[PDB]
RNA sequence: AAACUUUCAACAACGGAUCUCUUGGUUCUCGCAUCGAUGAAGAACGCAGCGAAAUGCGAUACGUAAUGUGAAUUGCAGAAUUCCGUGAAUCAUCGAAUCUUUGAACGCACAUUGCGCCCCUUGGUAUUCCAGGGGGCAUGCCUGUUUGAGCGUCAUUU
RNA sequence: GCGUUGGAUUGUUCACCCACUAAUAGGGAACGUGAGCUGGGUUUAGACCGUCGUGAGACAGGUUAGUUUUACCCUACUGAU
RNA sequence: CUCUUAAGGUAGCCAAAUGCCUCGUCAUCUAAUUAGUGACGCGCAUGAAUGGAUUAACGAGAUUCCCACUGUCCCUAUCUACUAUCUAGCGAAACCACAGCCAAGGGAACGGGCUUGGCAGAAUCAGCGGGGAAAGAAGACCCUGUUGAGCUUGACUCUAGU
RNA sequence: CGUGGAGGUCAGUGACGAAGCCUAGACCGUAAGGUCGGGUCGAACGGCCUCUAGUGCAGAUCUUGGUGGUAGUAGCAAAUAUUCAAAUGAGAACUUUGAAGACUGAAGUGGGGAAAGGUUCCACGUCAACAGCAGUUGGACGUGGGUUAGUCGAUCCUAAGAGAUGGGGAAGCUCCGUUUCAAAGGCCUGAUUUUAUGCAGGCCACCAUCGAAAGGGAAUCCGGUUAAGAUUCCGGAACCUGGAUAUGGAUUCUUCACGGUAACGUAACUGAAUGUGGAGACGUCGGCGCGAGCCCUGGGAGGAGUUAUCUUUUCUUCUUAACAGCUUAUCACCCCGGAAUUGGUUUAUCCGGAGAUGGGGUCUUAUGGCUGGAAGAGGCCAGCACCUUUGCUGGCUCCGGUGCGCUUGUGACGGCCCGUGAAAAUCCACAGGAAGGAAUAGUUUUCAUGCCAGGUCGUACUGAUAACCGCAGCAGGUCUCCAAGGUGAACAGCCUCUAGUUGAUAGAAUAAUGUAGAUAAGGGAAGUCGGCAAAAUAGAUCCGUAACUUCGGGAUAAGGAUUGGCUCUAAGGGUCGGGUACGAUCAACUUAGAACUGGUACGGACAAGGGGAAUCUGACUGUCUAAUUAAAACAUAGCAUUGCGAUGGUCAGAAAGUGAUGUUGACGCAAU
RNA sequence: AUGGUGAACUAUGCCUGAAUAGGGUGAAGCCAGAGGAAACUCUGGUGGAGGCUCGUAGCGGUUCUGACGUGCAAAUCGAUCGUCGAAUUUGGGUAUAGGGGCGAAAGACUAAUCGAACCAUCUAGUAGCUGGUUCCUGCCGAAGUUUCCCUCAGGAUAGCAG
RNA sequence: AUAUUGGCGAGAGACCGAUAGCGAACAAGUACAGUGAUGGAAAGAUGAAAAGAACUUUGAAAAGAGAGUGAAAAAGUACGU
């Protein structure tokens, strides 16, 4: 038959990022000799709605230690920090919401968001509103610290990897339900183009292993190898179980 | 409506004049002529396609200069001046 | 009952296409184009609207004399007043401060 | 078409050049064997095609 | 009995077979080796006293120069000095030129007759702004020239 | 020779009941009759269920939606010169 | 109690767009109901996100009944415009073995022609739909062919990928 | 037996007529065929022996061309509609002009444009073809004419995206990448007084380019003018950009202006590097406020129409551009003051000790006002002149009113979002203070005035029931701006003014059968698969409304009454002076009540829901099979399951220093 | 099969623009009033919410199984109808290309072409099947049977014939 | 010494004879179709010579009727047969 509408997703022709309003890309500051031997000081300027996003920017301007000018950056925004407030950044800066400090030099316990998964990666983990990164543990030789990302995984990273203290505003957004079609076009208006969903089991079979039959069905087990191939999976793909979840989850 | 209405709404050209061959064959968009393949430094041309080269290979323009080639070499690329004689 | 028509080729009411109906010394109607109203300079630190300072679109800036640029203050045409109230007062609490700050920590090291 | 470019106005004006009978002096030259302009165009019988 | 229909013939229609033509084609054979950055093949637009084409040509435009020939060219008009002649011709030949806008196409672009830079020169009271005339600036690579880079590296300073 | 009907249910033919009536006989005419109609059923392409099949799909099982072309000639026939 | 399974259909729902038998049986609506609805259920073959049951509101969705309405009908009639029709000008097409009156017989088992009978008189106009097994596409269905293609799968034989 | 070519031969036939064609004339042969005569014709051709093959037609739904019967037949019937007379002409249903009857009805059959076309525009000539009758007419035919810009567009900028280059893949055509893993380039002046431009500083590292005739954007208007052009020509009057610059003014002995408590004022009022700010620059809907034009309307001055009678009447002209001076504003802000008895305040409940209400000031110049432009223009009239170019002379062109009006603009606000609604060129400003500057005379071109220049291409017209696409002058399709009066809720329908049409073969009759439009006594779905079709209902005011429900609905449920004309009454507003109770006048349809009145009619045409009870089924709104299926199918919110922490999941690619998600990070992306 | 050409129709995304009479309904917020021992409950206004609703333009295409059905038209015309402020309509620009795209899913749509587009070439593709196969006369003159065959509409073999 | 459906120059044929021969004997890769790649025709012949019909007449004209030219209009730019 021809090939499935997972497959037309990677060429990503009508399948691209709608990024025109986007502010630019949120980001720590560069890891500089400032940042990793101090702290140094800005300003947060703006806290902005980015499209597509469900989290607000900060926009956050810091003095370049090397020339005459202001550089402004492009922070995800903490439940908390505000316009006209100071940010710190650095080794030696202190234990406030907003401020970014290298996980090495928080307590255990310390509530922190947008961390870097090496040193110097300008923030990788825990962005979407509401989400954080909870530090649980250090091992001072080899400079490492344990954390628990919001997905329940443990992950240990290098002492060097920095994040922000707090967590990520518009908490809660997913509480509410979008009641109807419309809300859910203009929420993926913004994002790309995977909105609606023809099931596979309502096509015909040259267009999906779930298409055709006399009465809509799958017809075969719908938990897919790991192994299987491009044009092999869709649904539950490499499933290690299935069904009803029964009973408390919560990682252990 | 497939059909008549919908060949009403044909008012916008999907090629041009092409540069290098005159032949409104270039493709807007692609910035690419579908008849002599400009801006290719090559010229299109197909061995599948005999009718079409010879509809525009060397002798069905004015050949300005190849004209001239054979009488040139006939007199052995001459130089100079014929000089004179009599009656 | 005089109608009017579009004095460009363009046929679109888009924003650098917007028409005035207008009576001329000839005794009839005719469309005049109109171009897009200026708006007016803000305040670098707050954001208002800065008095004294005239609106026009950004070229025609140029054709027009300093005065209508600027107000005669520190700051003038940029920021607001308010705004360098602020900024002076600021400026010399903290500058005061740090001598405050200075002799304090000068007092500091010598008894200890 | 109606603001147009050098181009097709050039085109256009070669076209308008060539839109005229036969130069009636030629039916009688020695030899000759063209009775009429074969090659005749007209803007509603036949497009340009730019 | 006509009209009508049908058959034959004669003259007239309709149509373009047939016969006879043939500056075309097709096949064979022989001789020869020459496109282009010294801008080719191809394209566009132009050019004649009076041309839409085909053929030719390029703002020097159905042609300029040169050479041979020896009086045309011709649809009409024309010149008329070109006829015992450096000389007619829509002649032949062709060695010298002109060769618009383009095209591998080369300052950058090009659905634009769009937009720079450099040199010489002319005009506007002008090294600087504007306008006219001429001449230039693509890419890879090779030999060479010049100016350079690197504690890659030698020696030489006091 | 002459008549042989009006209805409820069904796409129905058949069947079945109400009712009238003198009687509500049975048949043929390409199972008369679609350039005469209708298009409800059947029997293409959409679609739901049930049964079967690993599946595509199937079903003399049930459902819903689903383009009905032309006569001006000849004869026949009706009338008309 | 007994065979047997991985477990042996639970809450619900039903002759339901799912019930063969079937026009199921009982009730209701009707003069009369293979319709509709309410019931019943050993249900050929109902049933739980293969989602079951319930649901206000919404529907050019399928179905049944009532009121109003009415030419749908009993049962047809009449009127307007434009046609058809007749004239001047203008002027195609489909189709065409040859053609064009039947009865019967025989015959490739349904004749315009053949055999035997009926019969038969120029040239024609409007209508018409009986026939021309009229016309429109080298059967839609069915079979054959050592002819395909779309599609599926532990068919045969391979393959990108992994 | 016959045909095209070949070798031989008959010293074959022939312009005194070869070949070919015609011919119910002749003759030979069983036949394939052969021979003759006659007519037509015009240049070549034949017998016999032999050689050779692209060598013989009725068929192939054969190929190409031609031609019939059909047949003077089907037809030329959608878009309301035509008529009289003159003129022209060989010729007039169809051309032109006059008259009349109508239509489109400002959601136009009006006035312009985008795309597309390309001369169709305009003039003169003119009918063979073409415009399914005609033709003197035409978008036809012939011959000509016609498109004028510093200010309108393009050009500049950036958007999605396209795409060179150092590079990396690829046998290669080429694919990848776009600032990437590159030694990526140019400005400001100083140093020159061999001299023309080498070096001396310091920066700036931004690393192509194409991509919008609707996005961004320097700048022009009115009047006149042509057969056909006009924001482009002419007249007048402006403005912008670049380059030159001199005079005046301003500034300075306190060098780089004063004034104001302040918001801030101004005719000026030096300012390199660098930095920073603003503008460009931004959704949508609601009411409210204001502007413009349009609409309605009084007085007056003109012109026209009607006048048996009636009407101080009906119709119409009374206009003012860009640009410049003064002036003008909701908002916002300053000074004074110090608030409970809380006050101020919007239609919309927001504001005040973080300083209200009050009083007094500052600002933006949208917008408007008066004056300049500018009455000299334009508009409307009267009085003479004369084949003529066409003049000449006069007047008047004035003062008001109204608003839930209509369209458009705009402001201060308010609602909404898991939606929060471009970019770049370009212009200015501020912070800074490198520097450069006067008293025997300097600084100043962001003040005034003055000089020069502004190229290149487009520019006619159509924009559609005939200029575009559908084979065509096709009832189809094809993006947009302007928008009068009445009725009325209305941009509805119906009638009308301005403009524009009056194009669609015609004549005569009115049989059947039709198509489209109507009506029917009595019955009332008995018709039919089925109420298919049709009919019934309808506006507004009042009365009155059930089960059930997610409490929002269901609901215009159902069911009723009323409605014209004329004539009265009552209620609902503005503006003003009041020492520290009222008066006076001017201007609006809404709502309710009451009389009278008519053949009981009145949402009088137009316009305008049938309702009810249930079963099945999809929750809803939304979506599809263009051209036989609109549905119960798809979607959807909601519910649930799966994969994944980036050295990753899903997906792309022949490969890669390749790519999508990703400007992403589990409240995420991917898969059911 | 190989190499080319298409997103002027249409599907979907992106960028930039434009467009939508008049009504009905009356959500939050807000103001005033009334009851009550209290907790608290009520009334009248204001306001202007919604993939709300009546209905034009728009967009769509339900029924007549109406017109037309050698048409105005290779999809139209009339009536009637769906929706009409948003998952709305729509210009231009731009991206995606054929075992490919695109698909609120119909095997739909991808220029009157779609269960694999269009162009050229390989290609005079193969055909046990269907059609046709062109002058005369003279002499002779059949078979539908045997055997084997993925053989049963075909061959080979023997026979019959010259 | 070998190759050669291209190019330039030549000589030829038991070859084709305008539906044949190359698609094209001609203003043929033209005209015309298609957005594009591409597709792609029809169409030769008066006579030795235009001597291409002066002139008259009917007609609005085209033309007709005479005349005329020519070996022939039974060759009249519709043109050999
Ligand atoms: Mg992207
Ligand atoms: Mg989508
Ligand atoms: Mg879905
Ligand atoms: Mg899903
Ligand atoms: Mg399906
Ligand atoms: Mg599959
Ligand atoms: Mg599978
Ligand atoms: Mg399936
Ligand atoms: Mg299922
Ligand atoms: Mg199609
Ligand atoms: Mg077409
Ligand atoms: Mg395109
Ligand atoms: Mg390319
Ligand atoms: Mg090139
Ligand atoms: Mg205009
Ligand atoms: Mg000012
Ligand atoms: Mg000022
Ligand atoms: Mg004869
Ligand atoms: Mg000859
Ligand atoms: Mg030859
Ligand atoms: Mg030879
Ligand atoms: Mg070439
Ligand atoms: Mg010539
Ligand atoms: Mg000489
Ligand atoms: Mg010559
Ligand atoms: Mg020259
Ligand atoms: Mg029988
Ligand atoms: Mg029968
Ligand atoms: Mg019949
Ligand atoms: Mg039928
Ligand atoms: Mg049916
Ligand atoms: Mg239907
Ligand atoms: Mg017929
Ligand atoms: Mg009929
Ligand atoms: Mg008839
Ligand atoms: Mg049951
Ligand atoms: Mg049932
Ligand atoms: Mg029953
Ligand atoms: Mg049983
Ligand atoms: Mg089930
Ligand atoms: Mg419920
Ligand atoms: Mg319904
Ligand atoms: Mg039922
Ligand atoms: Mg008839
Ligand atoms: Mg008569
Ligand atoms: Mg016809
Ligand atoms: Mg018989
Ligand atoms: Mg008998
Ligand atoms: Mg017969
Ligand atoms: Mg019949
Ligand atoms: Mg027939
Ligand atoms: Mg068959
Ligand atoms: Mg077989
Ligand atoms: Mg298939
Ligand atoms: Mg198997
Ligand atoms: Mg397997
Ligand atoms: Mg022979
Ligand atoms: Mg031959
Ligand atoms: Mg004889
Ligand atoms: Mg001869
Ligand atoms: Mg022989
Ligand atoms: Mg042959
Ligand atoms: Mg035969
Ligand atoms: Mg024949
Ligand atoms: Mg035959
Ligand atoms: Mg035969
Ligand atoms: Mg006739
Ligand atoms: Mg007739
Ligand atoms: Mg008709
Ligand atoms: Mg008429
Ligand atoms: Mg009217
Ligand atoms: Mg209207
Ligand atoms: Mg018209
Ligand atoms: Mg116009
Ligand atoms: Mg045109
Ligand atoms: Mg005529
Ligand atoms: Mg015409
Ligand atoms: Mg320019
Ligand atoms: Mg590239
Ligand atoms: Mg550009
Ligand atoms: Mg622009
Ligand atoms: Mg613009
Ligand atoms: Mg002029
Ligand atoms: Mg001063
Ligand atoms: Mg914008
Ligand atoms: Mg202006
Ligand atoms: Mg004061
Ligand atoms: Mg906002
Ligand atoms: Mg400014
Ligand atoms: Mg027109
Ligand atoms: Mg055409
Ligand atoms: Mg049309
Ligand atoms: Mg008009
Ligand atoms: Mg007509
Ligand atoms: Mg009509
Ligand atoms: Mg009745
Ligand atoms: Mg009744
Ligand atoms: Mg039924
Ligand atoms: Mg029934
Ligand atoms: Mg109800
Ligand atoms: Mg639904
Ligand atoms: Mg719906
Ligand atoms: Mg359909
Ligand atoms: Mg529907
Ligand atoms: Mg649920
Ligand atoms: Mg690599
Ligand atoms: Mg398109
Ligand atoms: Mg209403
Ligand atoms: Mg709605
Ligand atoms: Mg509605
Ligand atoms: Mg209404
Ligand atoms: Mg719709
Ligand atoms: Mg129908
Ligand atoms: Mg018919
Ligand atoms: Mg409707
Ligand atoms: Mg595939
Ligand atoms: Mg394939
Ligand atoms: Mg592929
Ligand atoms: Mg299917
Ligand atoms: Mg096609
Ligand atoms: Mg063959
Ligand atoms: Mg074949
Ligand atoms: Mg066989
Ligand atoms: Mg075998
Ligand atoms: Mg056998
Ligand atoms: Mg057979
Ligand atoms: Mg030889
Ligand atoms: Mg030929
Ligand atoms: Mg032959
Ligand atoms: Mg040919
Ligand atoms: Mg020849
Ligand atoms: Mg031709
Ligand atoms: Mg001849
Ligand atoms: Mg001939
Ligand atoms: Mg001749
Ligand atoms: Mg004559
Ligand atoms: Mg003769
Ligand atoms: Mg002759
Ligand atoms: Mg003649
Ligand atoms: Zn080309």
């Amino acid at each position: 038959g021809r090939v499935i509408r997972n497959q037309r997703k990677g060429a990503g022709s009508i399948f691209t990022s709608h990024t025109r309003l986007r502010q630019g890309a949120a980001k720590l500051r560069t890891l500089d000799y400032a940042e990793r031997h101090g702290y140094i000081r800005g300003i947060v300027k703006q806290i902005v709605h980015d499209s597509g996003r469900g989290a607000p920017l900060a926009k956050v301007v810091f003095r370049d230690p090397y020339k005459y000018r202001l550089r402004e950056e492009i922070f995800i925004a903490n439940e908390g920090v505000h316009t006209g407030q100071f940010i710190y950044a650095g080794k030696k800066a202190s234990l406030n919401v907003g401020n970014v400090l290298p996980l090495g030099s928080v307590p255990e316990g310390t509530i922190v968001s947008n961390v870097e998964e090496k040193p110097g990666d300008r923030g990788a983990l825990a962005r979407a509103s509401g989400n954080y990164v909870i530090i649980i543990g250090h091992n001072p030789d080899e400079n490492k610290t344990r954390v628990r990302l919001p997905s329940g995984a443990k992950k240990v990273i290098s002492s060097d990897a920095r994040g922000v203290i707090g967590v990520i505003a518009g908490g809660g957004r997913v509480d509410k339900p979008l009641l109807k079609a419309g809300r859910a076009f203009h929420k993926y208006r913004l994002k790309r183009n995977s909105w609606p969903k023809t099931r596979g089991v309502a096509m015909n079979p040259v267009d999906h292993p779930h298409g055709g039959g006399n009465h809509q069905h799958i017809g075969k087990a719908s938990t897919i190898s790991r192994g299987a191939v491009s044009g092999q999976k869709a649904g539950l793909i490499a499933a290690r179980r299935t069904g009803l979840l029964r009973g408390s989850q919560k990682t252990q | 409506g497939k059909g008549t209405p919908s060949f009403g709404k044909r008012h916008n050209k999907s090629h041009t004049l092409c540069n290098r061959c005159g032949r409104r064959s270039f493709h807007v968009q692609k910035k690419t002529c579908s008849s002599c393949g400009y801006p290719a430094a090559k010229t299109r041309s197909y061995n599948w396609g005999a009718k079409a080269k010879r509809r525009h290979t060397t002798g069905t323009g004015r050949m300005r200069y190849l004209k001239h080639v054979s009488r040139r070499f006939k007199n052995g690329f001459q130089t100079g001046s014929a000089s004179k004689a009599s009656a | 009952a005089q109608r009017v028509t579009f004095r460009r080729r363009n046929p679109y009411n888009t924003r650098s296409n917007k028409i005035k109906v207008v009576k001329t010394p000839g005794g009839i109607l005719r469309a005049q184009h109109v171009k897009k109203l200026a708006t007016r300079p803000k305040c670098g630190d707050c954001g208002s609207a800065l008095q004294g300072i005239s609106t026009l679109r950004p070229r025609q800036y140029a054709t027009v004399s300093k005065t209508h640029k600027t107000v005669s203050r520190a700051y003038g045409g940029s920021r607001c007043a308010n705004c360098v109230k602020e900024r002076i007062i600021r400026a010399f609490l903290i500058e005061e401060q740090k001598i405050v700050k200075k002799v304090v920590k000068e007092q500091t090291e010598a008894a200890k | 078409a109606a603001q147009k470019s050098f181009r097709i106005k050039q085109k256009m004006a070669k076209a308008k050049k060539q839109n005229r009978p036969l130069p009636q002096w030629i039916r009688l030259r020695t030899n000759n064997t063209i009775r009429y302009n074969a090659k005749r165009r007209n803007w509603r019988r036949t497009k340009m095609n730019i």
